[PDB]
């Protein structure tokens, strides 16, 4: 067993290498040149806000294994994951390293790696996803507490104590570090906001949320206290080993690459724990675009499939705001779910009702009765408020995808509206623009429909049509039936 | 310069 | 004195009728002919939400009395605004409406009204302008509770009872009506967005907000229920007559129209009162583009002397941010301003920085040592995030004034920030995209500084400037300083 200095990087990686002319990108869906220049301890920014770099961190916490899965990983990527933890972590606070190989063309990526200390290297014998492999190191895990990174992550100064610190006061707090962005084209370590927390829309797709406003006033005391978040990135975080096993650990029949993160983090919520982001725990990620291993099933196929699984178990008739933005997901079958329901019912977990209420409130929920909803498209423009408020025009700007002037649904009430204001046809002769004015529902000046295939928008009981030729020279009119639209 | 606008 | 319905309508306003032929908005800058058209009780829609349709208030309110000043008002415009007040008021809560003319053209514009039941009408000499007009009326209120409206005004049903019936419960509150929209044009009346709250920019110009997600969604419950403004139109409002005097009544020494609006909305709020709209209450409002009354001399002028009185009683520091949005400004000349200070002394009035915290937080303000804030301009576009983060690269849309992704500053540290992320020169190649990165003072990639007269921005230690010309395919980007249309960038607020 070797220290991981006396480790020779060189002989590791330098086979593996990407040959003369070949394409650098084919591999790992990132430029593995750039990644095998790097030495395996680089020098990297300490990214950490002011008052972490002065707190002095307890020692006397409880020990981690570190579980880290991978499949046909950069060897420079991998190792260089391995000796982060090392070199950035107190020695006794790391029980060991679990290399899990999920089935790897080549065992030798992580037998080599088992000389170094700490490290144990289980290889799976055939392929069988993050969420089984996972669950594979877990179960061998010695230590009181669990921390899983991807196989090509770099941790930063003082990245563990914060972490183990929150699960060690209060067992049941799941929690990450921010995640900085190490560059899949160049390799820079680039230093994430930290005002973020994580979210998703009724697609079910993790996506990143700034704070509001007031969320971030009120962290003006203490900028770098914890972020209650309703949902994890899935692939960096620290839990403590007995909870994730009380819990249900990951669903077992989830394959290759989920929908987990989507899972526990309901699970958890749910069933009376909680979700954090630790700003003073700085880990560092490559992003990329693609995939670079195969999906038996999907990728499109297996993703829906493992997401069905999360929503069916837990998300109660609010699943089926996921299929009506996800038709497709309804044609994809999902196995057997039934040990999972049997979970939650053993659990006592609160309804996905109130997730909504208490943990994700800002996600807007369509109580309906829209009949369309989002943006109003006409090629790369989009209807816009303008700014304006009752009594004023409406118009176009190009579309931002921001949400704000360019929000808009189409009621029950067949009206086209912005908050509580509704595109009004105040004047039937064509030509005339139209005006924003408080919704009524009687005003049958207010009311519009889709036709030709919801390519446009007439107003009802007339041969009038919305219109743009005016956009820039007053504003939307109406028109005989610039006149397509699409929600 | 200019009025009190319009809600 | 004659019941209003017995008021001969066509007698007062006809012999002031737009003649044959003349221009119909030259003399009150809206379309007189559309005005006098319509009937002196003319049936206008009912905008209320429909709670408000049925609920309810006390059974003793007390009375109002109602102050309307004006100054060469078009006839049947100022009729109607006084045949609203008694058409749609219980007659018992109507003390009396005071009219003050404030030196009209003709005199008999607001003399023939004072046949009318319960009015009053007191003329001013010479011309006083609104707010010593308004506390003209004030002093000679015989109620426990005033209650100002402009004389273009229409109000709706049940329109009073819901502010009467905040200020008998609490002195303290100063509140108004959602103020509908009667059209400039055709004057149609039309209702307003209840989802607003007043407030306003550095330049201290009076705007209307959106309402957040956030204080929608606490209101779910109650729909209807009082919304607490930063501050007021400033038009239209009730509030209990003593309060109005021991508060110090409106700077005497602000002149014509503009910003008593906003001095009485931090002097209530910084002095321990409070500022509401009432959604069940509802008025409508001639909303005009232009002033059609002459200001000694010029408008501009006195909206900045105005303004100037009031950032230099109540705003503490923070006046020097109204200055860095309106440098001009400080060349204006503003009077005396002690008894004020002495005033607001004497009330014990917590300062202005605690009005930004408690009453106004999502006004935001630029860190003390910010060389520069706001949006950064190239025509009508602006710098945006394109709602990306880390290691992102950055873009222009039109510019939309809504702040977020196009809200910016130049920091102390020479750096280019939204949130804590910071344009960042990743390769000085020209050409090569900017992108966005975590705020690290020592980055030496990070610093810019501006440049010909505050129009570019310039790498530090380079001959790189911030250059458009990429935009819309891959991003801006870092090009060789040079004269192009491309690399010209202003902030709305220079220090
Ligand atoms: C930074 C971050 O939060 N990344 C998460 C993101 O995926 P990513 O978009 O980061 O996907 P990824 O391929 O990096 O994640 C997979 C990780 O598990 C390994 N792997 C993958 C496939 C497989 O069949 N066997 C295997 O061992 C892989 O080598 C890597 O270490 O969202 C996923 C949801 O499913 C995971 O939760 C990832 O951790
Ligand atoms: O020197 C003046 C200027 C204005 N006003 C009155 O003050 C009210 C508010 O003025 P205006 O309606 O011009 O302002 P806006 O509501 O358009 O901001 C109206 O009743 C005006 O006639 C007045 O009495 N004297
Ligand atoms: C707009 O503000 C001016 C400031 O002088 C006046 O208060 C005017 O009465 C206001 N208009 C409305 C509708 O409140
Ligand atoms: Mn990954
Ligand atoms: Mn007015």
């Amino acid at each position: 067993k070797v220290r991981w200095p006396d480790f020779n990087q060189e002989a590791y990686v330098g086979g593996t290498m990407v040959r003369s002319g070949q394409d650098p990108y084919a591999r790992n869906k990132f430029n593995q040149v750039e990644s095998d220049k790097l030495r395996m301890d680089r020098a990297i920014p300490d990214t950490r806000h002011d008052q972490c770099q002065r707190k002095q961190w307890r020692v006397d916490l409880p020990a981690t294994s570190v579980v880290i899965t991978f499949h046909n990983e950069a060897r420079s990527a991998l190792l260089r994951t391995v000796v982060s933890v090392l070199k950035k972590s107190p020695p006794h606070l790391i029980k060991e390293i679990i290399l899990v190989d999920d089935y790897s063309n080549d065992p030798e990526d992580g037998a080599l790696l088992g000389k170094i200390e700490k490290v144990r290297v289980l290889r799976n014998d055939r392929r069988e996803g993050l969420m089984r492999s996972r669950v594979r190191g877990a179960d061998a895990a010695q230590a009181k507490v669990l921390t899983f990174l991807d196989s090509h992550c770099e941790c930063n100064e003082h990245w563990l104590e914060p972490l183990l610190e929150r699960v060690a006061e209060d067992r049941t707090r799941v929690v990450s570090p921010i995640i900085d962005v190490i560059n899949m084209d160049n390799f820079q370590y680039v230093g994430a906001s930290a005002d973020l927390k994580g979210g998703f829309d009724w697609n079910l797709v993790f996506k990143w949320d700034y704070m509001t406003p007031e969320q971030r006033r009120s962290r003006q005391g203490n900028p770098v206290a914890p972020i209650k978040t309703p949902m994890i990135a899935g692939g960096l975080f620290v839990m403590d080993k007995f909870y994730f096993e009380e819990l249900g650990k990951y669903d077992m029949m989830m394959d290759v690459w989920g929908g987990e993160n989507l899972e526990i983090s309901f699970r958890v919520w749910q069933c009376g724990g909680s979700l954090e982001i630790i700003p003073c725990s700085r880990v560092g990620h490559v992003f990329r675009k693609q995939h670079p291993y195969t999906f038996p099933g999907g990728s499109g196929t297996v993703f829906a499939r493992n997401t069905r699984r999360a929503a069916e178990v837990w998300m109660d008739e609010y699943k089926n705001f996921y299929y009506a933005a996800v038709p497709s997901a309804r044609n994809v079958p999902y196995g057997n779910i039934q040990s999972r329901l049997e979970l939650r019912k053993k659990l006592s977990c609160k309804p996905f009702k109130w997730y909504l209420e208490n943990v994700y409130p800002e996600l807007r929920v369509p109580d309906h009765q829209d009949i369309a909803f989002g943006a109003l498209q006409q090629g790369t423009n989009c209807l816009d408020t303008l700014g304006h408020f009752a009594d004023g025009v409406v118009g176009v700007y190009e579309c931002h995808n921001a949400g704000g002037n360019q929000e808009w649904a189409l009621t029950k009430e067949k009206s086209v509206k912005h908050m509580d204001l509704c595109l009004t046809v105040v004047d039937r002769a064509p030509g005339s623009l139209i005006k924003l004015q408080g919704c009524r529902e009687d005003d049958s000046r207010q009311k519009w429909e889709q036709i030709e295939g919801n390519s446009k928008l007439r107003h009802v009981g007339s041969n009038l049509c919305l219109d743009s030729r005016t956009a820039k020279s007053g504003g939307l009119s109406v028109e005989v039936c610039s006149q397509q639209w699409k929600f | 310069d200019s009025t009190t606008p319009a809600p």
